Formats: C-alpha cells, sequence, structure tokens
C-alpha cells in the first residue's frame, strides 16, 4: 500500500 | 479499464544478481507499456517505453521485454541505488491505467545499530511534556526490539517508531523510539533507559542517563 | 532544461475544492500537453487529466464533473481545480509531460503537491534539539538531531546547514499522534572533533502554515 509520508509502498 | 497486475509485491535480492519484474495486463495490449521507478520521497522516474525502447540518461542495466499480456522489467546487475518501487503502465486503451506496483529490497550483511540517546530539551519541558529519542542508526536486517524503562519500570504504550526507508548507498535502515511523557512525570524519576536488541548484537545494548 | 514546477502543499476542508499551479520551463504550453497523475494510499496511481496544446481538455471518466483544468500560455502556467473533496481524496498530485506532443509516456513530472483532506486545523511545528554528548558519541562520531513536534498536516522539509550538510542525514518519517499532530525526527553523524569548530542547523520548513525555523544545535 501506498505511503503519503515517504511516497514508497508499505 | 485495463487491469494491470505485478507481481510479485516484494522483490528481495543480494547485489549483484539479476532481477526481474513482472506486469500482467488483464487483455491484450501489444507492446503498449511503459515503466516508472519511483524513489523514496521522489516522482515517478521514466525508464522503458513500449516494452523495450531505451530512455536517455538510463543506465544500460535496464531493459525490458514482453508482447500481449505478459511483460517484464529487468536488471542484470542491480545495485544498492536500485532500491525503490516499480511501476507498470499500458495505454493501448485509454483510459491510461497503472499497476500497483513492485518493491525492490537489498540484502547484505548483518550490521548491529548503534545507539544514541537523547533527553529532552530545556525548551520542550516548559511547554510541559518530555520526548525522549533512543536512536538506532545503520543496521541491518530492519527487525529489532527497543524496550524504554524509567527507574526500572517496564514502559509501553507511550513510546513511537519510525523506521527509515532503506539507504539506497549502503543498503541499512535506521529507527527512532521516541518517549513521550508530561513533565511532572518526567521529573519524578532520574534513570532513562532504552535497550536494544538485534540480529547483529550478541547480547541487548542500554543507553542510558540520569535526569541531572 | 525541461521542468514543471508545482505550488505548495496544503490544507482542505471536506466537501471544499483544491487548487494547484503548475508553472512549466523549457517548453512552451503551445507544443505540449500538461498531464495530471495523483497518488493515493488506496488507488496507487491514476491518471486524472490532460490539457493540450489547443486548450482541449480529456478528463477520467469518474471526474468529468468535478475537475477543471486550464492554463495560461503566456505564462507558462497551468491550473488544476477539482471539486467536492472527500478524505480519500488525500493523496500526492503530480502534473507531468509525456515524450511527444500527443503520447503519454510520462518523462518529466513536477515534484508533487501533498493534499490533506480534513476538517481540522493547521498547525506549525516547534523544533527542539537532540543535543550531542557522551551518548550520542560513538569513535570519534557524533549524533545529534532536530526533534520537530506537533504540526499538522503533513510534510515538512528539513535540511542541514542550507543544504551543505547531507552526508549521514536521516529523516525520519512522520508518526501521527494521538492528538491528531505529526511529529518527526531527523538526525545526522558528524565528526565529535568539529562540534567545537563547526555550526550545525537544522532548517525546518513546514509550508502549509508559513513556518520557517533555523535550530541551531550544541552539545548542553
Amino acid at each position: 500500500q501506498f505511503d503519503l509520508s515517504t511516497r514508497r509502498l508499505k | 479499464d485495463i487491469l494491470l497486475t505485478q507481481s510479485p509485491v516484494i522483490l528481495s535480492v543480494s547485489p549483484g544478481e539479476r532481477v526481474s519484474f513482472s506486469c500482467r495486463a488483464s487483455q491484450s495490449i501489444g507492446t503498449n507499456i511503459h515503466w516508472y521507478q519511483q524513489r523514496t520521497n521522489g516522482s515517478p522516474r521514466l525508464l522503458i517505453k513500449y516494452a523495450s525502447e531505451s530512455i536517455s540518461g538510463i543506465p544500460s542495466r535496464f531493459s525490458g521485454s514482453g508482447s500481449g499480456t505478459d511483460f517484464t522489467l529487468s536488471i542484470n546487475s542491480v545495485e544498492s541505488e536500485d532500491i525503490a518501487d516499480y511501476y507498470c503502465q499500458q495505454n493501448n486503451n485509454w483510459p491510461t491505467t497503472f499497476g500497483a506496483g513492485t518493491k525492490l529490497e537489498l540484502k547484505r550483511t548483518v550490521a548491529a545499530p548503534s545507539v544514541f540517546i537523547f533527553p529532552p530539551s530545556d525548551e520542550q519541558l516548559k511547554s510541559g511534556t518530555a520526548s525522549v529519542v533512543c536512536l538506532l542508526n545503520n543496521f541491518y536486517p530492519r527487525e529489532a526490539k527497543v524496550q524504554w524503562k524509567v527507574d526500572n519500570a517496564l514502559q509501553s504504550g507511550n513510546s513511537q517508531e519510525s523506521v527509515t526507508e532503506q539507504d539506497s548507498k549502503d543498503s541499512t535502515y535506521s529507527l527512532s523510539s521516541t518517549l513521550t511523557l508530561s513533565k511532572a512525570d518526567y521529573e519524578k524519576h532520574k534513570v532513562y533507559a532504552c535497550e536494544v536488541t538485534h540480529q547483529g548484537l550478541s547480547s541487548p545494548v542500554t543507553k542510558s542517563f540520569n535526569r541531572g | 532544461q525541461v521542468q514543471l514546477k508545482q505550488s505548495g502543499p496544503g490544507l482542505v476542508q471536506p466537501s471544499q475544492s483544491l487548487s494547484i499551479t503548475c508553472t512549466v520551463s523549457g517548453f512552451s504550453l503551445t507544443n505540449y500537453g500538461v498531464h495530471w497523475v495523483r497518488q493515493s494510499p488506496g488507488k496507487g496511481l491514476e491518471w486524472l487529466g490532460v490539457i493540450w496544446s489547443g486548450g482541449n481538455t480529456d478528463y477520467n471518466t469518474p471526474f468529468t464533473s468535478r475537475l477543471s483544468i486550464n492554463k495560461d500560455n503566456s505564462k507558462s502556467q497551468v491550473f488544476f481545480k477539482m471539486n467536492s473533496l472527500q478524505s480519500n481524496d488525500t493523496a500526492i498530485y503530480y502534473c507531468a509531460r509525456a515524450l511527444t506532443y500527443y503520447d503519454y509516456e510520462f518523462a518529466y513530472w513536477g515534484q508533487g503537491t501533498l493534499v490533506t483532506v480534513s476538517a481540522a486545523s493547521t498547525k506549525g511545528p516547534s523544533v527542539f534539539p537532540l543535543a550531542p554528548s557522551s551518548k550520542s558519541t560513538s569513535g570519534g562520531t557524533a549524533a545529534l538531531g532536530c526533534l520537530v513536534k506537533d504540526y499538522f498536516p503533513e510534510p515538512v522539509t528539513v535540511s542541514w546547514n542550507s543544504g551543505a550538510l547531507t552526508s549521514g542525514v536521516h529523516t525520519f518519517p512522520a508518526v501521527l499522534q494521538s492528538s491528531g499532530l505529526y511529529s518527526l525526527s531527523s538526525v545526522v553523524t558528524v565528526p565529535s572533533s568539529s562540534l567545537g569548530t563547526q555550526t550545525y542547523i537544522c532548517n525546518v520548513n513546514h509550508k502549509p502554515s508559513n513556518t520557517k525555523v533555523d535550530k541551531r544545535v550544541e552539545p548542553k
């Protein structure tokens, strides 16, 4: 799922 | 809309190894697919256009293949800087759609964390809150345990953790655990400690200070 | 060079409208179409719409009635506007340009605009030093940092010594506190023998609240 804080999938 | 399925969601490999990313389309799209790289806190970076056509400024280690419904993005010799998410995009059918993405993690040797502890500033104490920070720097793998103790009392529920994305230079992680107390509670106690557990340590590491 | 520069991050109330400006350079808007793409936790990357060289607009199906794209050719600006926002519209919004005037392979992206949809108020952060000492020192190397606490919404930018210090810097992802405010730390490792002659400053900038703070960190 995409994370807005790092712009990375978590 | 065309459904693009990327598989797997996560790839973990060692440097110098070859790696392949998959993108399967819900129906035939010919060779109308583009690939993207997204690094930490970055915008998408165009890598490959139309299945296999190369892009200016993109290293030669990046290549793509496939046609119809089955596509593959390849890296012949993966480097530390390749740590990123990879996305496919189709444009045979309007509207253009993207896949859910594949994450590229890198393996390396076990590295123990350097542990540092930071007491609250006097500045913060004036506002009535006390944050105590415990830093785990440059370690691998990602898994670690941080336990807080105030005057030998185990803390629970009053700390928060944050972990950096994988370092694109040395493949390590860093973690911060912050213990948050009220000023009153902080002042009523003396010994503050975070004990750290990790694979690279033969025994737990405890950094601690005394208030004052 | 070809560049796309978007307006700053900001908070948008539920049901209200979103507005973003994309200013371009290195090419003319009369020659290329500017696309709009967003990236949400829910749906990942998602093409929203485009405005072409002639001013024609195409909007993706779910956004045809609440999305409006305009531009000013002489000012090299593109204007993005979306109506009636809900919480799941919270995402990073990019503008982008394709390799050719008619195509859709995006080689040039704007830096992104992180839009937060919430009914809360904007709050600027307090900045506190993480002071170096004997308990942040290891083998001639000292750790120090800044605690950036109690702000809303995301994001904050942190640099050190106005960008002249990048080696050994880790700025941690923000975490959401129970108060509903974010909090974050940024650390850097330096030689302990430099603490006496070098000044270390974290440059904190929270654009949504127009809060700019330079915090010097020193041994206590």
